RNA sequence: GAAGAACCUUACCAGGUCUUGACAUCCUUUGACCACUCUAGAGAUAGAGCUUUCCCUUCGGGGACAAAGUGACAGGUGGUGCAUGGUUGUCGUCAGCUCGUGUCGUGAGAUGUUGGGUUAAGUCCCGCAACGAGCGCAACCCUUAUUGUUAGUUGCCAUCAUUUAGUUGGGCACUCUAGCGAGACUGCCGGUGACAAACCGGAGGAAGGUGGGGAUGACGUCAAAUCAUCAUGCCCCUUAUGACCUGGGCUACACACGUGCUACAAUGGGAAGUACAACGAGUCGCUAGACCGCGAGGUCAUGCAAAUCUCUUAAAGCUUCUCUCAGUUCGGAUUGCAGGCUGCAACUCGCCUGCAUGAAGCCGGAAUCGCUAGUAAUCGCGGAUCAGCACGCCGCGGUGAA
């Protein structure tokens, strides 16, 4: 029930408090980094492949 | 714990009396890391010591140690599924720790309005066979030797 | 004239000790001895290297301390002074190594672990 | 706290107006959620909508401060 | 004087190799370049839980790291401006010049 | 499941990323544009089957480059397909893309190509044990220090899933002076879906 | 799962509704649409209005585009984790798990991997028909603990002057910033031990016995969890279990259980004056200063795309008075009134301020939980998602135990 909703979220909103955040390549409503427009776990998958610049592992 | 004996952490002496015993006395008053308040009310306790029947500011603490410090305690050393606790001589550092516990950790119960009359006069009282911590040791020795016969062979 | 150097560090607090032949005091951040160092009794704490080297004075002390909490930045004053007393005379380094007051406390706040309440405190877990 | 006055929608006003000199009508079908009451709205008879039912209620002059949301209890605890 | 540039990248080796190249080309036609002043190197963290449905009691994190260098130039020639506009590469660092 | 993508362990230490950017205030636009860039080689991968694409970036230019083992279909007949791919990529980009072709050597010692080939034998109903063994031998014939292999799912068109794989040579997995590779690829003949994994090791 | 439920969020309801469709690909007719004002309404929509639009012209045409026809088709957050891939818990950072060659056994197989010592460990020495190797363990990685070189602004002030003021003249001296480097390996000595591994002390040093932490999770177990991130074998729905909109609900409460916050006051409450951190964030974002307000705050405005400007002068801290043991100047829930802020809109259902109110609660049975040192205990601060909303989560720092 989301292929209509992803196209719903590409439209200009009816008013200001409707343009929420979801992921781009998937459609998750929860836990999306707005700096990256990715969810928690597609970010995790692309983080290992060296396909996101910046990000490394973090030990200190 | 399981493998061998552990180290025991000797401490630093005072900034005034140069005492490790009074330092340990401060550290069994200290709650939530507030050391300066407990240290300052213990110096206030020494000031109450010095005025009312001022004899020696530290000998009164050593006589408070005199009338409290144990020599005996039972310990549940069963062997084959029994209840034969043995009155056993105590380690000397645990002995002094039980003494500090019976002095300070019983002094919550005086209930007087001035906040260190339960401290200063309380350790004044323990110098000369008064204070209920002496009779704590008395009843501790009396419940000791209750199995003097059938436990001292182990 | 000549001045005597020294530095001391503890508990994420750093100090720059500037020892001068004086009368025996300390000025910290252009203030007095116990205006910026509050009610704490930490005088013979700081004067404990003086009790093993040049008892008790008479050298005034300049220092500009910053960072950390008050007791940690107080304890770092001890080590720039002892480093300075090593700078003056070699004949006290035995008297310092018997007394310590030279080894930096490397022990500071411990890293947490993502998954607990604290650095080692675990949450309550009901068995039944 | 609505410091710049009351709030009543303008697509609430458009059912009837000519009941000012005559005896009022009975049908007021609405949504009855957002709009508060201010004294020009006294003594009507409104079918207050509670998500399922435009429940009829008429107005007293001291049922006057709160919105139209007191009289749409959407819990059904019986 | 009328020039100071900035360096921001991710890898300090690429930073100081390109910084040594531009210091080598700095007093070529000019003079009196200031060296590679370091900068406190801002850092971020994140938090991603190691599951897809549950299990928040085990997590995972990453980091952003932004290394920053700084090279100042005092009393320059006019000839180094057209020289430095002929200097364009590498591409891993982005310069930030003023006048 | 507990293990880690090993290229996500060694990155930053003994290799780098595949996007050498440094971008503020236009970062996610280029991220979800590079996401579109990676998808477009599905036209390649049926025939050209490249392994990695390194994407560097100038001020206003796009400067990409690929690695592959098959230089035939990617260079076209006379480079005419190359400019067509530049045009079709620029139609999605609008920006000056300047593509490049770099040929890999000792091509059997990849990660993605070997797993893609054994998934190709799985997509023609060829038996999994013999294909894995001849694959790890022909990778050992290339000259290496070790290959690990594992396949899972409903094996060989059967019922409830098993998972089994074979290995030879040495493979220090838990060590950081490693320089190893890794690749995962799906597989399906018609039944369900399968998966292959593949490993090499050649010293630091 | 939920690292942010007023509408949206949504899949759950009452209603208003629609159909090659809310979304994808081709065909022709055609080619480019739109966008915006007025009326109806709760909205989807309906009826008008300005007109739409060629980016090759070799009169020959499709690329940016709509509408119509049906044709292909689309769509399912519907089922099956016991048909799946991928991913993750748990034993558990437990110390195991195997191979080649040579031997033993008629044979399945065994020995190596057993015994003595020692260790955090299949870590190492000695005897042993076994000799060697691999995946694990350890090492290489990150941070913290000293110091050399290099480079000195937006950093610091020692050699002097100034100014509220390291400000401005000046220096890179100290500090700091972070690149390249050195440094801790039983390294030396003494005892114990079969002289062997190893154990116990000493000197040196910043740390001496893997210095302190982190990342790193073998063979395998539990048909453990997941079609509701994703992909998907098979089965079912299709003028509808698919789609658009309004309003409601997941925030109920006769009850029982788990997890956290605040108290039952004198190491304390209330009033006054008075100091020292660390991490990180900032363009439609943080706010300097000023004026006014009991306040939540309101207005004019200055710096800031950053070691410079702001968040931001931290709380426990320290000194004086206070209260005098009470259900109390403890406690701070509940309830009327008055407000402030973002939101189109705080009734269902945001946060905060002020006035009036002031309940339980004086350390909690049976039982049960966490923790061996910068730890436990207490105290503040920052960030994610975010118009708005945190006693939750992630991270830092102060005081500092038995
Ligand atoms: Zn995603």
């Amino acid at each position: 029930a989301k292929k209509s909703m992803i196209a719903k979220n590409k439209r200009p909103a009816k008013h200001s408090t409707q343009a929420y955040t979801r992921c781009e390549r998937c459609g998750r409503p929860h836990s999306v980094y707005r700096k990256f427009h990715l969810c928690r776990i597609c970010f995790r998958e692309l983080a290992y492949k060296g396909q996101i610049p910046g990000v490394k592992k973090a030990s200190w | 714990p399981r493998k061998g004996p552990v180290a025991k952490r000797d401490v630093l002496p005072d900034p005034i009396y140069n005492s490790k015993l009074v330092t340990r006395l401060i550290n069994r008053v200290m709650v939530d890391g507030k050391r300066g308040i407990a240290a300052n009310i213990i110096y206030n306790s020494f000031d109450i010591i010095k005025e009312s029947t001022g004899n020696d500011p530290l000998e009164v603490f050593e006589q408070a140690m005199k009338n409290v410090m144990p020599v005996l305690e039972v310990k549940a050393r069963r062997v084959g599924g029994s209840n034969y606790q043995v009155p056993v001589e105590v380690r000397p550092e645990r002995r002094t720790t039980l003494g500090l516990r019976w002095v300070v950790n019983y002094a919550r119960l005086r209930g007087e309005h001035t906040m260190e009359e339960r401290l200063a006069k309380e350790i004044m009282d323990a110098a000369n066979n008064t204070g209920a911590s002496v009779k704590k040791r008395e009843d501790t020795h009396k419940m000791a030797d209750a199995n003097r016969a059938f436990a001292h062979y182990r | 004239q000549v001045q005597y150097s020294g530095t001391g560090r503890r508990k994420n607090a750093v100090a720059r000790v500037r020892l001068v032949p004086g009368t025996g005091k300390i000025t910290v951040n252009k203030k007095d001895v116990e205006e910026y160092i509050p009610h704490a009794d930490l005088r013979e704490v700081i004067n404990q290297p003086f009790g093993v080297t040049e008892t008790k004075g008479a050298y005034d002390v300049i220092v500009n301390v910053n960072g950390g909490g008050y007791a940690g930045q107080s304890g770092a004053i001890r080590h720039g002074i002892a480093r300075a007393l090593l700078q003056v005379d070699p004949d006290f380094r035995s008297a310092l190594k018997r007394a310590g007051l030279l080894t930096r406390d490397a022990r500071m706040v411990e890293r947490k672990k993502p998954g607990l309440k604290k650095a080692r405190k675990a949450s309550q877990f009901s068995k039944r | 706290s609505l410091k710049k006055g009351p709030f009543v929608d303008d697509h609430l006003m458009k059912k009837v107006e000519a009941q000012q000199g005559a005896e009022k009508k009975k049908v007021i079908k609405t949504w009855s959620r957002r709009s508060t009451i201010f004294p020009s709205f006294v003594g009507f008879t409104i079918a207050v909508y509670d998500g399922r039912k435009h429940v009829p209620v008429y107005i007293q002059e001291d049922m006057v401060g709160h919105k139209l949301g007191e009289f749409a209890p959407t819990r059904t605890y019986r | 004087q009328k020039i100071r540039i900035r360096l921001k990248a991710y890898e300090h080796r690429i930073l100081d190799q390109s910084a040594d190249k531009i210091v080598e080309t700095a007093k070529r036609t000019g003079a009196d370049v200031s060296g590679p002043i370091p900068l406190p190197t801002e850092r971020s963290l994140y938090t991603v839980i190691r599951a897809t449905h549950k299990y928040k009691d085990s997590r995972e994190q990453f980091e952003m790291r932004t290394h920053k260098r700084l090279i100042d130039i005092v009393n320059p020639t006019p000839k180094t401006v057209d020289a430095l506009m002929k200097l364009d590469l590498p591409s891993g660092v982005n310069i930030e010049i003023k006048l | 499941g507990q293990k880690v993508h090993p290229i996500g362990m060694r990155v930053g230490i003994i290799r780098d990323w595949d996007a050498k950017w440094y971008a503020e205030k236009e970062y996610a636009e280029f991220l979800h544009e590079d996401l579109r860039i990676r998808k477009f080689i599905a036209t390649k991968l049926a025939d050209a089957a490249v392994s990695t694409i390194e994407i560097e970036r100038a001020a206003n230019r796009v400067n990409i480059s690929i690695h592959t083992a098959k230089p035939g279909m990617v260079i076209g007949k006379g480079g005419s397909e190359v400019e067509n791919l530049r045009k079709e990529l620029n139609k999605l980009t609008g920006k000056r893309v300047h593509i490049n072709i770099v040929e890999i050597k000792k091509p059997d010692l990849d990660a993605k190509l070997v797993g893609e080939g054994i998934a190709r034998q799985l997509e023609n109903r060829v038996a999994f044990r013999r294909a894995q063994k001849q694959a790890i031998q022909r990778a050992m014939r290339a000259g290496a220090k070790g290959i690990k292999t594992q396949v899972s799912g409903r094996l060989n068109g059967a019922d409830i899933a098993r998972s089994e794989g074979y290995s030879e040579g040495t493979v220090p997995l838990h060590t950081l002076r490693a320089d190893i590779d890794y690749a995962w690829e799906e597989a399906d003949t018609t039944y369900g879906k399968l998966g292959v994994k593949v490993w090499i090791y050649r010293g630091e």
